[PDB]
């Protein structure tokens, strides 16, 4: 039911930390302004992803109790969640309301960005499923935090310590789903359902990057560490 | 050295 004073504090703190990200307009204005080559689009992708990972590390460090975790587990959580968080943020940006015709042009411009056909349908299928859930900013923020604090990540030594940090975020999100969408009592389950779909992008992320219609696939040293490319 | 940049950003 209603959020407690502790949960409201948690929610507002996660919101402020989440709001430090690059604005959706910065990305969409660039894409909608003019059509770029596959080469220019690969560079836009690479800089967007480098800024995303940097901001993600800062958001992750502020997560209550994250700094108390074992340093090797901290690296394993960051590495295991970076691609999923990126796709969750791109899904949020894709679904931000824009003037008439803009979302159709944005979709067509992403389709002709240089990415291989094979990866277009599962990516847009996920974006449209996120869109139908009519998620609030708070839901995206909490869901990102939950993705990062996933105990079921590979190489996690102490799963229980991670579970203790994720549980209060799941409790807040569940209350928010019951408050935002009382007509749909399947909303919380629906949201956790989307998280299971996010994980599939992890498997073929390297191939969707390498299949980009460019001659050279240049990645930054930070991207190489987090994406296991080069 | 496997996650050198990541370890650095995490510690800082
Ligand atoms: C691996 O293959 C792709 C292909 C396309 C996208 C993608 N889906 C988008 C949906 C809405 C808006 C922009 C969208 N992007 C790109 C983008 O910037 N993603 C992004 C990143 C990288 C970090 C933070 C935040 C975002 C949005 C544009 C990169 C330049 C060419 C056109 C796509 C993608 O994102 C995960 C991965």
């Amino acid at each position: 039911m209603e959020l407690t004073p502790d949960q409201q504090t948690l929610l507002h703190f996660i919101m402020d930390s989440y709001n430090k990200q690059r604005m959706p307009q910065e990305i969409t204005n660039k894409i909608l302004k003019e059509a770029f080559s596959a080469e220019e689009n690969f560079l836009i992708l690479t800089e967007m992803a480098t800024n995303h990972v940097q901001v993600l590390v800062e958001f992750t460090k502020k997560l209550p109790g994250f700094q108390t975790l074992d340093h090797e587990d901290q690296i394993a959580l960051l590495k295991g969640s970076a691609v999923e968080a990126m796709f969750l943020r791109s899904a949020e940006i894709f679904n931000k309301k824009l003037p008439s015709g803009h979302s159709d042009l944005l979709e067509a411009r992403i389709r002709n960005s240089g990415i291989s056909d094979e990866y277009i349908t599962p990516m847009f299928s996920f974006y449209k499923s996120i869109g139908e859930l009519k998620m609030t900013q708070e839901e995206y923020a909490l869901l990102t935090a939950i993705v990062i604090l996933s105990p079921d990540r590979q190489y996690i030594k102490d799963r229980e310590a991670v579970e203790k940090l994720q549980e209060p975020l799941l409790d807040v999100l569940q209350k928010l789903c019951k408050i935002h969408q009382p007509e749909n009592p399947q909303h919380f389950a629906c949201l956790l359902g989307r998280l299971t779909e996010l994980r599939t992008f992890n498997h073929h992320h390297a191939e969707m990057l390498m299949s980009w219609r460019v001659n050279d696939h240049k990645f930054t040293p930070l991207l190489c560490e987090i994406w296991d490319v080069q | 050295k496997d996650h050198q940049l990541l370890r650095y950003l995490l510690d800082k």
